[PDB]
């Protein structure tokens, strides 16, 4: 995410790892 | 402004640049070579 212009920060949510943990 | 949805009916209004990227996602090219060439792609262009 360096190369891209307008990039916004911001959690992407993965469903795996909670359940999973 | 708007590519072409003022055509059916309001006009929509979305970044220039991300309208390009989804021009050519319709023809089979994933997004992503737009936006990590944009600056190559638009001086390109406006040569040719
Ligand atoms: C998006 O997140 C990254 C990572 O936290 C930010 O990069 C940091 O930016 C600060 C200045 O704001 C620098 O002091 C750090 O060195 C940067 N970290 C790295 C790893 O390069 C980035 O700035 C954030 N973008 C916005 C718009 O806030
Ligand atoms: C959008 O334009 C503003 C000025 O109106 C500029 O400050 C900003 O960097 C631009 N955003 C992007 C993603 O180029």
């Amino acid at each position: 995410c360096d190369v891209v212009i307008g990039i916004v920060n911001n959690t992407v949510y993965d469903p795996l790892q909670p359940e999973l943990d | 402004t708007s590519g072409w949805t003022f055509g059916a009916g309001p006009a929509l209004q979305i970044p220039f640049p991300m309208q390009m990227a989804y021009r050519f996602n319709g023809i089979g090219v994933t997004q992503n070579v737009l936006y990590e060439n944009q600056k190559l792609i638009a001086n390109q262009f406006n040569s040719a």
